[PDB]
């Protein structure tokens, strides 16, 4: 379609969205491979990433991609994929699939007092 | 009894921060007197800083003295930059309050304060 | 690790900003409030109240309003049980007087006692 | 129960409970409790040391996308030993939802700041230090924003009185605005408005 | 000296120059008074932003503890003669926020107040009445007669 | 549902002629001159007054029964509902045993003029009346006692009763 | 131990035999509404506020008088319990005078509190209320029997604790008045205590009358020194 | 300072005359409302909300009433909902008039201020007729409203709404096409969508940056889903797009006011549960239950079930929210007020980087900031 | 409306619109300052039968918040809500 | 009918009057002491007593919804007249 | 009164010259209106 503006200030339009989306999805799969299998975040993020990759593989039209993926403009989809890759790097950094670090006191979530 | 530290691991580091804060305050007392056109001597302000430091010198908890050091840093930042007024600096020197009685006979004469 | 050990009593009189005279000379009171005898509900005697003493309240020179000098005259705090109230009172250095709660004794009410045969519990009117 | 009673939505309650299970299963290191209120509002209660690795998840995951920080609040409950209750309110625009993330801290325990996640907190938690005394670690510019410059004490603590400890007046003797001990012309009349009968049966705490 | 007193009282009361010192709700009420409905400018009342060229000051809003030195300095920079008109309830006795920890209980403690205008916010017609009362107070001044007697 | 604000040789010549000859500036000046030639909305105060309503919240007053006996019965609902705590009531039974008041003080520099007391009074004794031109010169003059409130009620009864008669069916 | 097991709202609790339904519900932690029952007076059971429903039983029992049995499930907040409470409040407020702003019990009244938290919010009574003439029993109790609800705490206190036996109920039906039938000055050493045990504003402390109000008062605990009882 | 909104202390590091570091020192109007609220009941704490944002009074009343009604599990009658929406749109027009005219006065065009302050006085007269006070109505209450509309008011509302669009067109001719007004706001205060969401901006700022978000269209309240209206969306993030958005919001407010005046249903004005809303004065003096409920409602206050909620409404400045926590008594345990002005003044540091000082006062003007709301 | 016809025409030309059609000053066309007394309608629960308070109480139906997970199969990835639908361009004034 | 204390001050209907040695009377010099001259008791005293034909009588103060809540007064006694709690009006029976 | 003027200018008052002993030829006050005329003048009712 070659839209001049996306309607949002400070969001440049990408010329080829399919290659960028495929590169980002392959990269997030490669990064998520390092997570242990028992983690729930790895399972759910791998599931949604594979679903989005299948959607972007099946159809070539940009407008039908924006309607099927329902993530708005494809620039927002690319930005969300980049943010998820950053979250995956921070996730292998933090390792939050371990159990509870500490237990709260007995009067910590009791409302009312 | 296991607590999370903020800045000071032990009492020695907290005392180092206290000495640093006193060094900075003793440095900046003459500029505070000169810039605000305060009508007191430099010695009065410096011994006021000494009096406050000796007043808050009963604490053995590293976290409490660390927070005291932080709040002194806030006061130093509000004094070094001209964000206060003449009255905000002069509020330390109580000049309008009459001297309260301290012995038992005078307090018995005045009122019911125990 | 990222943790240190502090083995001293929590005293935060220096960070609450209160003046000195309202720390050592004020006697706090930790108690369960008594039920108002004009009513019959006991919901108001469920939680512990921490209060302070009453200072002077003189008359105003204009119309005799209640002019006061105590800033802590309207400070009422609510705690779930006794131990947290004691911990909060000793945390701010306030000397405290603690009164234990007074649970009423479970009575033995019998409706037939008003219609006895050889007892003094025979009622005179109904 | 039609005209004067608020209608009840169950699909939103079910979806919020499912998302709460989703969050509590993705992050078992820090999440302590998940509760959905009667008016369909999710609440997540986590450990303080997991303030930062949770929030960025809710800012960066494709299934949450809580990109807005609406309100940041601390609540003072003097009964608990961790008397300060930090509350983050998050808003997701892509999914059109609101979530609440709650944690606890005492006076001397620092909390990790959230300016690395939401920049609006650059003011918000700063105001918290002005009002309660909760120290935030690695804040860029932490200074008092609401109270007076020379004010000592944190006013929003429940042990702080309604009227302060000092009051200002102009003095011709020193030509200056000075602070004096507080002396009110009329005392604040304290009212006992609590009815001594049981308020709600459904909120009945078990006895001792 | 009686008639010369009558002259300078007429000159000061018919060219009052207030200053743009509002703080709160009551400032919006002052701006509503300055609207074409009530037209302060017809009374010789034109807003001047500098304290050095102002005659009276209408304190509109809540005077907090962070605001008392500012109000005191602004009042002290005004040339004589100066009159202060309290406005609303916040600047009268604290009003709604009388018992608060950071509100001055009436701006009388900082500046000497000449005319008290009660309301929350006072209606612009009532404010015009208060300004006319201040004008009538200026009219009955007796400076030169008292100077002649002394 | 949504719209795009600001998303829009003859035209270039028209724009250059507007630049050089100031067409839209002349249009704005014409509208300014249009507002010059209209009738100004300045009402001649104090000989003219602005429009008001029978529900207007002004000066506090204490009404009376149509037999001379005062209306307040010392029930202390107004001082319990007052959000500013501006009302101070001290009560005792007088000589005939009627529950009346001895002190009824309203701090008018504390009052926020919100009309909760005029709607919480069970006998319509306290009324936020219609008077708004009651500015004073001293702070103590804005501190009404019971005698001043009763005098205000006896002063403004002739219109307070009419306003209540006009408005009481909406409550 | 002979403590039998009963149920309150499906929760088990063990009580001694002879324990009433009200006592069992208090032991669990719910304070059952009441007007005539007092824990230091003989049981009267003549206000029907305490009517609760035991399950598998087609009648509401008086919790202030009826003893419990094994396996009884006290449905404290079912539909018919609330219906009975609302009906009792409607009957109680059917003949009560509109005297709250002149009352000295306002703000500390059991009838107002229980009417808000248990009763309905509007009146179906479109007729004229009764008006009972006032009496006098001395300069210690201001006496307004228009507001009495015939709870009969007066007679039980004057017969059991005070032990003077001069108060009574004269009449039959809606014209029954709680009085003394003569110009008798009820004066004992514990007379003023009746002012504490009137759930309505029928009996008022005469020196205290028309002087203060409960919500504006500050309560301070202290010790009596006029005698050696303490 | 006239360009300052009465209480403000902007300390700026002028590098000659451009700003490199701007810091708004606030707190000159910190009254401490959120400590005075917990010492008062809900009816007594209702007039405190009239004075936070004193150009958006009824919207704050609506937000507080929505919070209390969400906690109380009750809803107002439909006539009360339509009245609330109509007066909220009148409030939106009030705020937009004040903001646009004060911004134009702070830039230098001082005529539309006097042109539309008489219309603002007309709406103040409408408030006077409907509630009894020109500014602080205390009209919207938990349970609906406080009083019904007087007879003959809606004809005045219809006449004013009929004749107000010509004034809107007059203002839009006087400022939008003016070249001097344009050149002050072409590329001043530009913001991006990522920095709009990450800085906590809400309302027009988001709609200045092309972000499509409005609380009246996504999370609707009382009757706003039964009214059709448009939402303006900017395209550059400058002050020009925000001013155009405010003018278009005024036009849509006129549209909503027309829809409200053509669709008001008959009925009552309070929740008929007398334990929350007070009873009528006619039946208070006849029924005993109504007298008891009036006594205890105006002396103690209705109880609220324990719990914490955070509600949010589309205030004329943005998103106005309250976090209300109740412990079961007749007084709130903790009432926190979330305001758009706090985050807007926080983002003022980022929005004003690289501009001249007159552009900083233009950026101050283009944020509709009321500092009583900001300082709470 | 107390202005001559030439001033009327001059104002109409210089403003570009018919100013006298929609005046900004009020006249006799508004409603009268006095009104007949109304008869306010009643609410829905002002009945006499089948109107027990327990069947329509709003405050008593509030429940405590339900704890989902407490610290004392391949489940699909869920969302807090379905995603917000794309906004429709207004057909009345699209500004395009 | 105001009474005059011999310090010169008028006496209010609540009975308050400043003593001759009280310094607070200096607040009244150069000014006036404002006191209502319409005494409530001396204005309700001369209102006549109404004889009714029934045992009990209902009083609302007149005006319907403009007065006090309606209270029923019993006139069973033949010695004292039944006085209204709010308005102060007194009724009786002709027998 | 004059009904041909616009709203707010349709009712007015000319004050007296001597009210309660003071010369009001120039010191005209806004609070010299009796309550019935105060009700009429501020446009509260159409009945004088
Ligand atoms: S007096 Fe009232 S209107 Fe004026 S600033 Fe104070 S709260 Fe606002
Ligand atoms: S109007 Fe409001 S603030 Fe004023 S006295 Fe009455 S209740 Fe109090
Ligand atoms: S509400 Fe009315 S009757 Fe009650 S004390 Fe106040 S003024 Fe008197
Ligand atoms: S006894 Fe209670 S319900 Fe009866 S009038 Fe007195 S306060 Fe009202
Ligand atoms: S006067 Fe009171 S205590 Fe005595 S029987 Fe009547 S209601 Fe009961
Ligand atoms: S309490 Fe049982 S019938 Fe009265
Ligand atoms: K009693
Ligand atoms: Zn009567």
């Amino acid at each position: 379609l070659l839209k001049k503006t996306t309607g949002l200030v400070g969001l440049a339009v990408c010329e080829t969205p399919h290659e960028r989306l495929k590169i980002l999805y392959t990269k997030i799969l490669d990064v998520l491979g390092h997570i242990p299998k028992n983690a729930a975040y790895r399972k759910y993020t791998e599931q949604i990433t594979n679903e989005k990759l299948s959607i972007v593989k099946a159809e070539p039209d940009v407008k039908k991609l924006e309607e099927q993926l329902q993530g708005g403009q494809i620039e927002e989809v690319i930005l969300q994929a980049e943010n998820e890759l950053s979250l995956a790097r921070k996730m292998i950094q933090w390792k939050p699939w371990e159990p509870l670090v500490e237990e709260p006191p007995a009067s910590q979530w009791k409302w009312p007092i | 009894t296991s607590v999370k530290p903020i800045f000071s691991r032990d009492m020695n580091e907290a005392k180092r921060r206290v000495r640093e804060l006193y060094r900075a305050w003793y440095r900046e007392v003459p500029n505070t007197v000169h810039l605000f056109q305060l009508d007191i001597s430099v010695k009065q302000g410096r011994d006021k800083v000494r009096e406050m430091f000796k007043k808050n010198a009963h604490v053995t908890d590293p976290r409490v003295v660390d927070l005291l050091v932080i709040k002194g840093k806030m006061e130093l930042e509000e004094t070094i930059n001209v964000w206060k007024q003449r009255t905000h600096v002069m509020r330390f020197f109580h000049e309008t309050e009459a001297p309260r009685p301290k012995d038992f006979l005078s307090k018995f004469y005045v009122g019911h304060d125990p | 690790t990222q943790l240190i050990t502090v083995d001293e009593k929590l005293d935060i009189t220096t960070l609450t900003g209160v003046p000195e005279e309202h720390i050592k000379t004020r006697k706090a009171r930790i108690f369960v409030p008594a039920r108002n005898n004009m009513q019959s509900g006991v919901n108001n005697t469920k939680k512990w109240k921490m209060e302070f003493d009453t200072r002077e309240r003189w008359e105003n020179p204009l119309m005799g309003w209640a002019s006061t000098a105590d800033p802590l005259s309207n400070l009422v705090l609510t705690f779930s049980t006794k131990e947290d109230a004691i911990a909060f009172a000793e945390k701010n250095g306030w000397s405290y007087d603690v009164e234990e709660r007074k649970v009423p004794k479970p009575k033995s009410k019998s409706y037939g006692a008003n219609f006895s045969w050889n007892k003094r519990t025979r009622v005179s009117t109904k | 129960t039609r005209p004067t009673v608020r209608p009840r939505n169950d699909v939103a309650h079910k979806q919020l409970s499912a998302f709460g299970e989703y969050v509590a299963e993705i992050l078992p290191k820090y999440v302590q409790q998940v509760q959905v209120s009667c008016f369909s509002e999710l609440e997540i209660c986590i450990h303080p040391d997991g303030v930062i690795p949770v929030l960025t998840f809710l800012r960066d995951h494709s299934n949450a996308q809580f990109k807005s920080l609406a309100d940041l609040t601390a609540v003072d409950i003097p009964t608990r030993q961790n008397r300060f209750e930090i509350v983050y309110n998050l808003l997701s625009l892509r999914f059109n939802s609101r979530i609440r993330v709650k944690t606890y801290t005492d006076e001397l325990t620092p909390v990790e700041s959230s300016v690395s996640v939401y920049k609006a907190a650059n003011w918000y938690e700063r105001e918290i230090w002005d009002m309660f005394g909760v120290f935030f670690a690695n804040h860029p510019d932490l200074r008092r924003i609401l109270t007076d410059y020379g004010f000592e004490g944190h006013p929003f603590r429940k042990d702080f009185p309604l009227s302060g400890y000092v009051e200002l007046r102009y003095d011709d003797e020193v030509k200056r605005v000075v602070a004096e001990p507080v002396e009110l012309a009329q005392e604040f009349r304290k009212f006992d408005l609590n009815s001594p009968w049981e308020a709600f049966p459904a909120y009945r705490q078990p006895p001792e | 000296v009686a008639k010369l007193d009558d002259l300078i009282n007429w000159a000061r009361r018919s060219s009052l120059w207030p200053m743009t010192f509002g703080l709160a709700c009551c400032a919006v009420e002052m701006m509503h008074m300055a609207a074409p409905r009530y037209d302060m400018d017809r009374f010789g009342v034109v807003f001047r932003a500098s304290p050095r060229q102002s005659d009276v000051m209408i304190v509109a809003g809540t005077l907090t503890n962070k605001m008392a030195p500012a109000l005191r300095k602004v009042y002290d920079q005004m040339p004589e003669p100066r009159y202060v008109v309290s406005m609303g309830s916040c600047a009268n006795g604290g009003g709604y926020y009388h018992y608060s920890y950071s509100v001055v209980r009436g701006c009388d403690r900082i500046v000497p107040v000449d005319i008290y205008v009660p309301g929350c916010p006072p209606t612009a017609e009532a404010l015009l009445y208060g300004i006319l009362q201040l004008q009538k107070k200026i009219k009955r001044e007796k400076r030169l007669r008292i100077w002649y007697r002394r | 549902t949504y719209k795009y604000v600001n998303l829009r040789m003859k035209s270039v010549t028209d724009r250059a002629a507007q630049t050089l000859l100031w067409t839209e500036l002349i249009r704005g000046l014409g509208m300014t001159l249009s507002y010059l030639f209209r009738e100004p909305a300045t009402i001649n105060y104090p000989f003219e007054k602005g429009p008001l309503s029978p529900r207007f919240r002004g000066e506090h007053a204490l009404r009376r029964y149509p037999s001379g006996e005062e209306r307040c019965i010392a029930c202390k609902l107004c001082e319990a509902v007052c959000p500013a705590q501006a009302i101070t009531i001290e009560a005792e039974p007088r000589a005939d045993g009627s529950r009346r008041t001895t002190r009824y003080d309203i701090d008018m520099t504390k009052c926020i003029y919100c009309g909760f007391c005029q709607e919480a009074c069970p006998v319509d004794a306290i009324v936020e009346g219609p008077n708004f031109e009651f500015s004073t010169e001293t702070h103590e003059e804005l501190l009404y006692n019971k005698e001043k409130l009763l005098n205000n009620g006896d002063k403004w009864e002739a219109e307070i009763a009419a306003n209540i008669q006009a408005d009481y069916l909406y409550r | 131990s002979n403590l039998i097991e009963v149920f309150v709202d499906g929760q088990s609790v063990m009580v001694e035999p002879g324990t009433t339904v009200l006592q069992a519900c208090e032991k669990v932690g719910m304070q059952i509404p009441r007007f005539c029952y007092h824990e230091r007076l003989s049981v009267a059971g003549n206000c029907r506020m305490c009517l609760v429903e035991i399950e598998k039983a087609p009648k509401v029992v008086a919790a202030c008088a009826m003893p419990v049995m094994k396996g009884w499930n006290i449905l404290t907040n079912s539909e018919k319990t609330k219906k009975a409470r609302e009906g009792v409040m409607e009957f109680l407020l059917a003949n009560h005078p509109l005297d709250c702003p002149i009352c000295d019990q306002g703000g500390e009244c059991d009838l107002q509190d229980q009417s808000m938290m248990f009763g309905s919010d509007r009146s179906r009574f479109l007729e004229g209320k009764r008006a009972v003439e006032d009496k006098n029993i001395g300069p210690l109790v201001k006496t307004i029997m228009t507001r009495c609800i015939q709870c009969t705490r007066c007679i039980r206190f004057a017969s059991e604790i005070a032990g003077v036996d001069d108060l009574g109920t004269t009449g039959r039906g809606n014209d029954m008045q709680v009085g003394t039938y003569i110009e008798k000055m009820f004066m004992s050493e514990l007379s003023g205590n009746i002012i504490d045990i009137c759930p309505v504003g029928a009996l008022t402390s005469k020196p205290y009358a028309f002087t203060a109000r409960p919500w504006e008062t500050r309560k301070t605990e202290s010790i009596d020194v006029m005698d050696a009882v303490g | 300072h006239p360009a300052a909104h009465g209480v403000l202390r902007l300390v700026m590091e002028l590098s000659g005359e451009m700003v490199r570091k701007c810091d708004p020192h606030i707190g000159l109007l910190h009254r401490g409302t959120e400590k005075l609220i917990e010492y008062k009941t809900y009816l007594q704490a209702l007039p405190y909300f009239d004075r936070l944002d004193y150009v958006s009074m009824m919207c704050n009343e609506q937000a507080y009433s929505l919070a209390v009604e969400k906690l109380l599990n009750i809803q107002p009658p439909p006539r009360a909902q339509w009245i609330r929406v109509l007066f909220g749109e009148i409030t939106r027009l009030l705020n937009h008039i004040m903001a646009v005219t004060t911004h134009a006065l702070d830039i230098g065009a001082m005529t539309p201020f006097f042109w539309m302050f008489e219309e603002r006085e007309k709406m103040f007269e409408f408030y006077e007729r409907v509630s009894g006070a020109r500014m602080h109505a205390a009209y919207v209450r938990p349970g609906g409203v406080h009083q019904d509309l007087p007879l003959g008011l809606m004809d005045d509302i219809y006449e004013f709404s009929k004749n107000f669009s010509l004034r809107i067109d007059e203002l839009e001719e006087m400022l939008t096409n003016n070249r001097i007004w344009r050149n002050r706001t072409v590329d001043i205060g530009v913001v991006t969508a990522e920095d709009a969401l990450n800085y906590g901006f809400s309302g027009v700022m988001l709609r200045g940056s092309g972000i499509q978000w409005d609380l009246r269209k996504t999370q609707p309240y009382d009757v706003y889903d039964q009214v059709e209206f448009d939402v303006p969306i900017g395209s550059r993030g400058d002050c020009y797009d925000r001013y155009l958005c405010r003018v278009e919001e005024m036009r849509q407010s006129i549209r909503i006011i027309s829809q409200c005046l053509n669709k008001m249903p008959p009925g009552e004005i309070k929740v008929d549960d007398a334990k929350v809303s007070p009873p009528k004065r006619a039946e208070m003096k006849t029924s005993m239950e109504s007298l008891i409920h009036h006594f205890k409602l105006y002396t103690e206050g209705y109880q609220v079930p324990p719990g914490a909620t955070y509600t949010a409404i589309e205030a004329p400045k943005g998103e106005f929210g309250v976090y209300l926590v109740s412990d079961g008594s007749s007084r709130p345990y903790r009432c926190k007020i979330k305001a758009p002005g706090f985050a807007h003044l926080a983002g003022l540091d980022k929005m004003s980087k690289g501009h001249m000082l007159a552009d900083v006062v233009a950026i101050i003007g283009t944020q509709d900031i009321v500092f009583g709301e900001v300082d709470r | 409306a107390s202005a001559t016809r030439l001033i009327q025409g001059l104002r109409n030309w210089a403003s570009g619109r018919d100013l006298q059609a929609k005046l900004q000053l009020r006249y006799q066309e508004i409603s009268k300052r006095t009104q007949p007394p109304p008869k306010l309608p009643v609410g829905p629960s002002h009945r006499l039968s089948n109107n027990y308070y327990c069947a329509r109480d709003g405050r008593r139906e509030a429940m405590p918040p339900s704890i989902v997970m407490s610290s004392q199969s391949e489940k699909k990835a869920v969302s807090p809500a379905p995603p917000i639908k794309r906004w429709e361009l207004s057909q009345d004034e699209p500004y395009l | 009918g105001v009474r005059t204390s011999p310090t010169g001050e008028k006496v209010t209907h609540t009975g308050q009057v400043y003593d001759d040695e009280d310094y607070r009377r200096v607040r009244f010099v150069g000014r006036q002491k404002e006191v209502n001259e319409n005494f409530a008791i001396d204005l309700i005293a001369e209102q006549p007593v109404s004889q009714v034909g029934s045992r009990v009588i209902s009083c609302d103060g007149g005006g319907g919804a403009l007065g006090h809540p309606r209270v029923y007064i019993n006139l069973d006694k033949e010695t004292k007249t039944g006085t209204c709690g709010y308005c102060g009006l007194q009724f009786r029976q002709q027998h | 009164e004059d009904n041909k003027q616009f709203f707010g200018r349709h009712r007015w008052v000319i004050y007296t010259t001597e009210m309660n002993g003071k010369n009001t030829f120039w010191d005209v006050d806004g609070s010299m209106v009796p309550p019935e005329w105060h009700r009429w003048l501020h446009c509260m009712t159409d009945d004088p």
